[PDB]
């Protein structure tokens, strides 16, 4: 796909639960660097 | 191209990255179905990762952005789930590969809330979790995240029904 026009990105942004921050998608690669790479583990609640 | 920079636990760096990490977990309408059921991660490592040619592609767009958007290049931290992870590192972000239509589109999917981007690593809803266990709730099998450096420039906003 393309960015709208006029536009660089879409933010999508939750209207329904209020506590979801947004997510966001770019169209070209060149527009992110992936700076950290984060191995880890889901922890089981108590 | 590549090279992945091991940060120790006392380095303030490690520490923040970690702590944006945890403090954006949320609760999400699955129950756990996609990601998992936790509150919290154990931290194994972070790499700083290194590529002198992804970079200076990264700042010559983010110029050309921020000259189309008053100066400002509205560049955000945010986190990326999915399995191709491993490939990312060394090649980069490429949108002829990110063709897959999820809600907003073919395209590269970043994410504020960490784990959001927890319920991608082994694909689509999950997929069938683990390689070892088939969970996708699997305490034991060490994932993988990227948390990147993101151009936005002039975003358009589209509300979404979640
Ligand atoms: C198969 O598991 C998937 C996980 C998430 C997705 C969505 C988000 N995907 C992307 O953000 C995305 C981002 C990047 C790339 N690939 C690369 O940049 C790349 C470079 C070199 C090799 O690959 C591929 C994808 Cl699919 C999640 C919601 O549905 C929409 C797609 C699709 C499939
Ligand atoms: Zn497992």
């Amino acid at each position: 796909a393309h960015s709208p026009p006029g536009h660089h990105s879409v933010t999508g942004r939750p209207s329904v639960n209020g506590l979801a921050l947004a997510e966001y998608v770019i169209y070209r690669g060149e527009q992110a660097y992936p700076e950290y790479l984060i191995t880890y583990q889901i922890m089981r609640p108590e | 191209g590549t090279i992945l920079i091991d940060l120790s636990p006392d380095d303030k760096e490690f520490q923040s990255v970690e702590e944006e990490m945890q403090s954006t977990v949320r609760e999400h309408r699955d129950g756990g179905h996609a990601g998992g059921i936790f509150n919290r991660y154990n931290i194994l490592k972070i790499q700083k990762v290194c590529n002198k040619k992804l970079w200076e592609r990264y700042t010559h767009r983010r110029k050309e952005v921020s000259e189309e958007n008053h100066n400002h290049a509205n560049e955000r931290m945010l986190f990326h789930g999915s399995p191709f992870v491993n490939a990312i590192i060394h090649k980069g972000f490429d949108e002829r590969h990110a063709y897959i239509g999820g809600m907003f589109g073919a395209g590269i999917y970043f994410a504020e809330n960490s784990s959001k981007s927890n319920q991608y690593v082994y694909g689509i809803g999950g997929g069938t979790g683990c390689p070892v266990h088939k969970d996708r709730s699997c305490y034991i099998c060490h994932r993988q995240l990227l948390f990147c450096r993101v151009t936005l420039g002039k975003s358009f906003l589209q509300f979404s029904a979640m």
